[PDB]
This record gives structure tokens, sequence and C-alpha cells, in this order.
């Protein structure tokens, strides 16, 4: 999968774009 | 993705919808 994952506070789409790109 | 919370689930379901012009993401297979 991915390493940084967000999962700290409920993830905004700007934080999810790290794993899209 | 809207409510509490991502990990150990929901993160892939968020990414399948967010990652592309109609979603998509990427997931490897072997």
């Amino acid at each position: 999968g991915i390493v940084e994952q967000c999962c700290t506070s409920i993830c905004s789409l700007y934080q999810l774009e790290n794993y899209c790109n | 993705f809207v409510n509490q919370h991502l990990c150990g689930s929901h993160l892939v379901e968020a990414l399948y919808l967010v990652c592309g012009e109609r979603g998509x993401f990427y997931t490897p297979k072997t």
C-alpha cells in the first residue's frame, strides 16, 4: 500500500492526493 | 473520509474514489 497513510485526523482530499501522485 | 476514521480500513475506499477523473488509484497483484 502506502507508508505515510494520513490516518491522524479525518483526511481531506488534499492529503489523499499524496497517494494519488 | 467524511466521518471517523481512516485506518485500518476506509483509506483504500477513499483513494479508489479520489485518485483519478472518475477515481481509480493503483493496487499491485502477483
